[PDB]
């Protein structure tokens, strides 16, 4: 900013807040992706069993 | 194929917008500079007289 | 002489605030789909003087 | 084994470019300080010129049968000339300084963006490498040519 | 700029006393510097184009 | 009818600044910084003069030869859409 | 909407800075006028002093 | 096609009025103590086309 006009305002705090919230969100999406994949795999196993029975 | 064509059209539109806004600002700049230079010259000549 | 130093200090302060003006207005103008944007090292860092309001 | 080799190779460059950006920032701060010092010196420059002008006026203020020209006026002219020359010298020097500032900041930005890119690629590589045959995140797709682009 | 320069230069010949700090030398440096930075900005816009 | 900085300089006593003129009338120059250059990247826009102000616009000299754009503000005499 | 809030904060900060700017500008202009007046006063006093020998 | 001739004639009118604009602006610009001022021939002349408001 400047020599002495380098001031810490509420905007700084807010930016750090959105940062942290965003990493939390990223963790949440990875978590949800995991169970999505698990459910898909279970469906595949079911279908294979059904086809063999057919 | 659909991905690539979408990307191409997006590139085209972006180029269009950039070109047009550049046109606008340059147009503005020309006349404002011209007029201020004219006034500055005239004042000088009059006071020398 | 006193008024002279007053003048020079006022000029210094004015230039400081104007620099701040162009900086933060550039920050405002910048938005998504920007050319020079990138992830950055420790934006969470602290300044070294840390002047208050 | 091959994946692990590639990963460590990436990590190396990550480290040194980290440190490199660091010292660039430090040096930029140093030139900030020196530029401000030059600005303060230029601020201090002004007064003696005014003092010399007033002294010349005072010496001019004299009576008829006593007024001459000697070292005083000549050396005062030398003073004034020196003052002015120092002024434009300082102006030009600080101009070149700010230009150097611009160049340094540009180079900082470029190296920073490349560092960023290696950061994300390294992170994704590490995250993907944890895969095993029996675990999840295991999907069938068709092949493609961007696979081989 | 060329014409402003030509106007500025000659007043050196003014022999002894009519040599003056004047409107002309006050305004001309400002005008010249303004036009220089103007041309440089024009060159900036041109390389953008 | 003359600026006080000019009037001060046209006086005997030396008080003027060691600079060209007064400066509050001036702008970014006289050792401004933070010059924002746009690297040309195919894929992203090319926004220039990121000093975007918001300020008094005389909408007077406004002939763009072909501004067939979501632009030309204030009046447009335009349609909305046809969807689809 | 967190992004929107940050934008609003930035705008209000800009407004405060510019009003302070114009205040200091008018102050500087007044300063210049006063300096010139004091100058003329000083030379006038000096010439009055010079006349004190006849 | 119709809109084409409309636009071209309007552009012609545009250039005409802008010319008038700078002409009158210069007419306001000049004043006493000018270098180019000089006695001319037949100020009392009448224009030939003789158009009105």
């Amino acid at each position: 900013r400047s020599n002495v006009e380098l001031c810490r305002d509420q905007t700084q705090y807010g930016l750090i807040d959105e940062v942290h919230q965003l990493e939390a969100t990223i963790n949440t999406m990875k978590q949800k992706l995991a169970q999505t994949q698990n459910a898909l795999d279970a469906l595949f196993k079911h279908l294979a069993r059904i086809q063999a029975d057919i | 194929w659909y991905r690539s064509n979408l990307v191409s059209f997006q590139e085209s539109n972006s180029s269009r917008h950039n070109s047009e806004r550049l046109r606008v600002d340059t147009s503005r700049l020309i006349q404002d500079k011209y007029q201020q230079i004219r006034k500055t010259q005239a004042h000088s000549t009059q006071n020398l007289g | 002489c006193l008024l002279q130093e007053i003048r020079q200090q006022l000029n210094s302060d004015h230039r400081d605030k104007m620099e701040t003006l162009e900086i933060d207005r550039g920050c405002l103008s910048l938005n998504l789909t920007s050319p020079n944007i990138s992830l950055k090292v420790n934006p969470t860092r602290i300044p070294k003087d840390s002047t208050t309001l | 084994r091959k994946v692990g080799e590639r990963l460590e190779d990436m990590h190396c460059w990550k480290s040194e470019l980290q440190r490199e950006i660091d010292e660039l920032s430090s040096e930029t701060d140093l030139m900030m300080a020196q530029k401000l010092r030059l600005q303060r010196a230029l601020d201090a420059t002004s007064v003696p010129y005014s003092i010399a002008t007033d002294n010349l006026q005072c010496r001019e203020r004299r009576q008829h049968p006593d007024l001459v020209r000697d070292y005083v006026e000549v050396e005062l002219l030398k003073e004034t000339e020196l003052i002015r020359n120092i002024q434009e010298l300082l102006k030009r020097t600080i101009g070149q300084a700010v230009d150097q500032i611009r160049l340094n900041r540009e180079h900082k930005e470029s190296c920073e963006m490349n560092w960023s890119d290696k950061v994300e690629v390294y992170n994704i590589d590490d995250t993907c490498s944890r895969y095993t045959n029996e675990s999840t995140q295991v999907q069938f797709y068709p092949h493609s040519s961007k696979f081989e682009e | 700029l060329k014409v402003a320069q030509t106007r500025l230069d000659e007043r050196t010949r003014r022999p002894n006393v009519e040599l003056c700090r004047d409107m002309a030398q006050l305004r001309l440096v400002n005008e010249v510097y303004e036009v220089d930075e103007t041309i440089q900005t024009l060159q900036q816009r041109l390389r953008d184009s | 009818g003359l600026p006080p900085a000019y009037t001060q300089h046209l006086r005997e006593m030396a008080f003027w600044d060691p600079a060209i003129t007064a400066q509050y009338l001036n702008s970014g120059p006289r050792w401004g910084c933070m010059q924002w250059r746009d690297r040309q990247i195919r894929g992203k826009e090319f926004v220039v003069t990121r000093n975007q102000f918001g300020a008094k616009l005389p909408w007077r000299s406004d002939y763009v030869p072909l501004l067939s754009l979501p632009q030309r503000p204030r009046f447009t005499a335009q349609d909305f859409r046809q969807r689809g | 909407w967190d992004e929107h809030d940050n934008r609003t904060r930035l705008a209000e900060r800009i407004d405060t800075v510019n009003r302070w700017k114009e205040t200091l500008d008018k102050c500087l202009t007044d300063l210049d006028a006063e300096i010139d007046s004091l100058a003329q006063a000083k030379e006038s006093a000096e010439q009055n002093l010079q006349a004190k020998n006849l």
